RNA sequence: UCUCAUGGAGAGUUCGAUCCUGGCUCAGGAUGAACGCUGGCGGCAUGCUUAACACAUGCAAGUCGGACGGGAAGUGGUGUUUCCAGUGGCGGACGGGUGAGUAACGCGUAAGAACCUGCCCUUGGGAGGGGAACAACAGCUGGAAACGGCUGCUAAUACCCCGUAGGCUGAGAAGCAAAAGGAGGAAUCCGCCCGAGGAGGGGCUCGCGUCUGAUUAGCUAGUUGGUGAGGUAAUAGCUUACCAAGGCGAUGAUCAGUAGCUGGUCCGAGAGGAUGAUCAGCCACACUGGGACUGAGACACGGCCCAGACUCCUACGGGAGGCAGCAGUGGGGAAUUUUCCGCAAUGGGCGAAAGCCUGACGGAGCAAUGCCGCGUGGAGGCAGAAGGCCCACGGGUCGUGAACUUCUUUUCCCGGAGAAGAAGCAAUGACGGUAUCCGGGGAAUAAGCAUCGGCUAACUCUGUGCCAGCAGCCGCGGUAAGACAGAGGAUGCAAGCGUUAUCCGGAAUGAUUGGGCGUAAAGCGUCUGUAGGUGGCUUUUUAAGUCCGCCGUCAAAUCCCAGGGCUCAACCCUGGACAG
């Protein structure tokens, strides 16, 4: 299916990141839109990835007792790259 | 004199007997493994010319995979298990001769 | 393996069949993959959806005796 | 009242509470009466009211109300309880089901005979 | 005045009256219901919710002589043919029962990638040459039995060896691995070994959804990750050693408490609440715990081993066992059935087939447990008589009601015939001489139960006197009781009618739709502020929500619509779809 983007909270471990993915959900009863966060142990060799990075999520066989997740380069974001301003 | 368990009791018997050849069948791999582990060690620590001590170890390589395979095929293991046990002697016989210098891939 | 075979229902005394594509192993009223002829003793009435059945034979799934027979009077076994 | 504020769990039922915990989700419950005797109402009731003290087979002991007009009712007498409560007796919170176990029922009862476990007369 | 709507009811009770806030109570549905009274029939369903408490008896998994050596029944004998323990072959992992445990990827849904796979299809190649045993049997012997022990003996599709192999190990060099015959007079059939596919059945991984408790706040050290070696059918702290210090947590971790989950069911105008019997899917368990073995598949209900608890047999030395399979017994309990018939149908197992076995299933029996249908008569019947009850004694009312006269016979009774369900060779039916059909009698064989003060439809009189009693709530009852008990009369339902228990409703009484906080319950004593929520205007971008189209799926059964079949209905069957 679609994949999870997210943003890093944690890059100490060896080959291996601590995501932080936000989702919006519709309550079950009151129909008001809720912020969930859940963490994630991406498994992400040449440890590329920084503290406060935004990642894309990926899914692949069981790395470890956790790690489920492939790391990988965020996929399509806006630029914070300055534009035209006609 | 009449009998009637078939199932339970005939059944019962056959595996016995086939348990112990199956018993059989294991035994044979972890021993001549166990051999193999011995001629390995041997030849790791000491310093002899693999050209010339790789011939008895293969002759011993040799037996084992044929248990191996005997094994695989009279059914007392699966093959996807044979598969590791013949990777692992591989192994350990590419791992001695690199201590002693005769191949190392890089790239 | 699979099996096309009839699954019971209606009600006590008055039987009525489907035939259905299911695992051999599943009950005899269990679930299936694909429902397929529907059959009748006391009403006479037959009838069977061909294109399922043969896509059914094709990939091996065994009939039983009663059904066998079915198909056999609506021709399905010639076309194979 | 505010949506995140409901969105914390902030509506609760009230669950429903029996009125006859001693029967234990049960129409009928077999006792045996330790006690028989009457009691006084509640004013301004007057009159002598029959119950029994019956000790249940969930365990517990009641005191429960006999109806009709008159009994054969004494200690170590095994007999059929149902809910119900009768607002004049403080406490009191079942019946004594008539003609059923030990209960006779009631004697020349000519109306409403199902209420109190009386044949029909020929 | 097109289109949509097929839906939302109130009443009593605080006061001398009123208006309000607020509780209690009632009218309605539904049961796996129980109890009381009463009970004619048929149709389809249902039937231990409690003790996952104990179990006497009998039956619930076998089959193959066309793998094989034997011996035992006959026959005149190896021409015929049967049975039978034993080795081998597949099956006993399905089917059947239960809901104890489980708050978990267990279940529902939607994804993924590192796997397995007997039987069934599809396909590519093969099946050389030898040998060794072990039951059976024989002899000796130990045991009450259960079951054993020695020595001999033998066949095989059973074991072992060698040769060859589009496979496996490996960078390679190389190394390593298979077979089985039985039928038939032959053709040929069923098999056997190695690969490579298919479909189905399993194993794993992950998003989402998946109870109450803060008077449960910190929990975790193979714990969270990394490497090296091992292990698994396969990925993985699955294991182990070393290195690092992580992981989870106030959006509720951990701990405690309850609970199998889901299609669904019941209720609701809807939004949603409560629940998870029968029926169907998945999980888990098999006397209480733990192991593995065999095997494609089990950590195996009617298998093994051990420990424990309990029952039985014993000639005392030892053995045997596991109904939460179908019936059945005790026990617990308000409460839940026959130690039934049959493999004829469907489904399974084995077999070349003939066939054998199936307490799955098909049927019967018992029970108003429930839902649906029908009956207990139809038409006429002076307006005269007996009797009950009321009556200002005039009369009223039970009452066209009965008696009475005719018609009819579903049901009842006595005789006859008598199915489909059976499938393409005939044969073969447990149900059953049942369902249905033809004749003969004859109103003939069949109405109870609640209520009658308000809510709530239906009223008077005799008997009682704060007594006996009633009651869902308000409350009735101290001499004329429309509220008690009886009578007559009426009203409601009807083979059922009531009472109790349970759940939703009404309840806008936990409120999103749908309430409140000056005085009725309710604004922290007041600020500052962290997380969190919401946040002005204009242009652009993006497209997460949002919207529209198309596709996949959300099993069948159920609910909804449209037809069809049992004489109708309930019930069954076909087709199709909104929601979400
Ligand atoms: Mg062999
Ligand atoms: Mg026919
Ligand atoms: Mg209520
Ligand atoms: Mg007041
Ligand atoms: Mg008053
Ligand atoms: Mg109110
Ligand atoms: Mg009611
Ligand atoms: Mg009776
Ligand atoms: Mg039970
Ligand atoms: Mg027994
Ligand atoms: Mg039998
Ligand atoms: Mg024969
Ligand atoms: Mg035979
Ligand atoms: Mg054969
Ligand atoms: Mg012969
Ligand atoms: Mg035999
Ligand atoms: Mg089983
Ligand atoms: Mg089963
Ligand atoms: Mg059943
Ligand atoms: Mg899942
Ligand atoms: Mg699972
Ligand atoms: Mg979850
Ligand atoms: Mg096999
Ligand atoms: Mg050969
Ligand atoms: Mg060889
Ligand atoms: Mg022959
Ligand atoms: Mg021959
Ligand atoms: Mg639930
Ligand atoms: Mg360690
Ligand atoms: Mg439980
Ligand atoms: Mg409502
Ligand atoms: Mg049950
Ligand atoms: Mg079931
Ligand atoms: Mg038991
Ligand atoms: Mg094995
Ligand atoms: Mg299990
Ligand atoms: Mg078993
Ligand atoms: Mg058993
Ligand atoms: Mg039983
Ligand atoms: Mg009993
Ligand atoms: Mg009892
Ligand atoms: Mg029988
Ligand atoms: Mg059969
Ligand atoms: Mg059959
Ligand atoms: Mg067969
Ligand atoms: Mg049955
Ligand atoms: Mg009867
Ligand atoms: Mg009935
Ligand atoms: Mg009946
Ligand atoms: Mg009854
Ligand atoms: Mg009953
Ligand atoms: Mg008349
Ligand atoms: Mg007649
Ligand atoms: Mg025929
Ligand atoms: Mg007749
Ligand atoms: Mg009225
Ligand atoms: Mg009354
Ligand atoms: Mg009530
Ligand atoms: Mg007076
Ligand atoms: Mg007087
Ligand atoms: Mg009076
Ligand atoms: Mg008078
Ligand atoms: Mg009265
Ligand atoms: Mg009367
Ligand atoms: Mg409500
Ligand atoms: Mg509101
Ligand atoms: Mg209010
Ligand atoms: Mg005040
Ligand atoms: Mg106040
Ligand atoms: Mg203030
Ligand atoms: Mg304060
Ligand atoms: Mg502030
Ligand atoms: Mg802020
Ligand atoms: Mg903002
Ligand atoms: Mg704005
Ligand atoms: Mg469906
Ligand atoms: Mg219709
Ligand atoms: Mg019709
Ligand atoms: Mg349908
Ligand atoms: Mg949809």
């Amino acid at each position: 299916m679609r994949s999870m983007q997210g943003k890093v909270i944690c890059a100490t471990n060896d080959k291996t990141v601590n995501v932080e993915v936000v989702r919006l959900a519709p309550h079950p009863k009151y129909k008001r839109r809720v912020r969930k966060k859940k963490k994630y142990q991406a498994h992400d060799p040449d440890n590329q990835f920084k503290v406060g990075d935004w990642v894309q999520l990926d899914k692949c066989r069981p790395i470890s007792k956790t790690k489920t997740f492939l790391a990988v380069a965020p996929e399509g974001r806006q630029s914070s790259a300055t534009r035209p301003k006609p | 004199t009449l009998k009637k368990a078939d199932s339970a009791a005939k059944r019962t018997r056959q595996a016995e007997t086939r348990r112990l050849r199956n018993k059989a069948r294991k035994s044979e791999v972890k021993t001549r493994m166990r051999k193999v582990f011995e001629a390995l060690d041997a030849l790791k620590k000491k310093s002899g010319a693999s050209t010339e001590e790789l011939v008895p170890i293969d002759n011993l390589i040799a037996e084992a995979y044929s248990a191996i395979d005997k094994a695989v095929v009279k059914g007392t293991l699966h093959r996807n298990t044979a598969a590791r046990r013949k990777s692992r002697l591989a192994r350990n016989k590419k791992v001695v001769e690199i201590h002693h210098g005769w191949y190392t891939p890089s790239l | 393996m699979v099996k096309l075979r009839l699954k019971r229902c209606g009600r006590k005394q008055r039987a009525v069949y489907r035939i259905v594509a299911i695992d051999v192993r599943s009950r005899r009223e269990g679930r299936d993959l694909q429902k397929v002829g529907f059959y009748d003793p006391i009403k006479s009435q037959t009838y069977l959806n061909v294109p399922a059945i043969l896509d059914f034979l094709e990939k091996g799934a065994q009939p039983t005796e009663t059904v066998y027979d079915i198909l056999k009077r609506a021709e399905v076994f010639k076309e194979f | 009242p505010t949506i995140k504020q409901l969105i914390r769990n902030t509506r609760q039922p009230i669950r429903n509470v029996t009125k006859s915990p001693a029967l234990r989700g049960c129409p009928q419950r077999r006792g045996t009466c330790t006690r028989v005797y009457t009691i006084t109402p509640k004013k301004p009731n007057s009159a002598l009211r029959k119950v029994a003290r019956v000790r249940l087979t969930s365990g517990f002991e009641i005191t429960a109300y006999i109806p009709g007009i008159g009994h054969n009712l004494q200690e170590h007498s095994v007999v059929l309880v149902r809910g119900g409560r009768v607002k004049d007796l403080p406490g009191v919170r079942y019946h004594i089901v008539r003609g059923t176990l030990d209960a006779v029922g009631v004697k020349d009862r000519q109306q409403g005979r199902s209420k109190y476990g009386v044949k029909k007369p020929k």
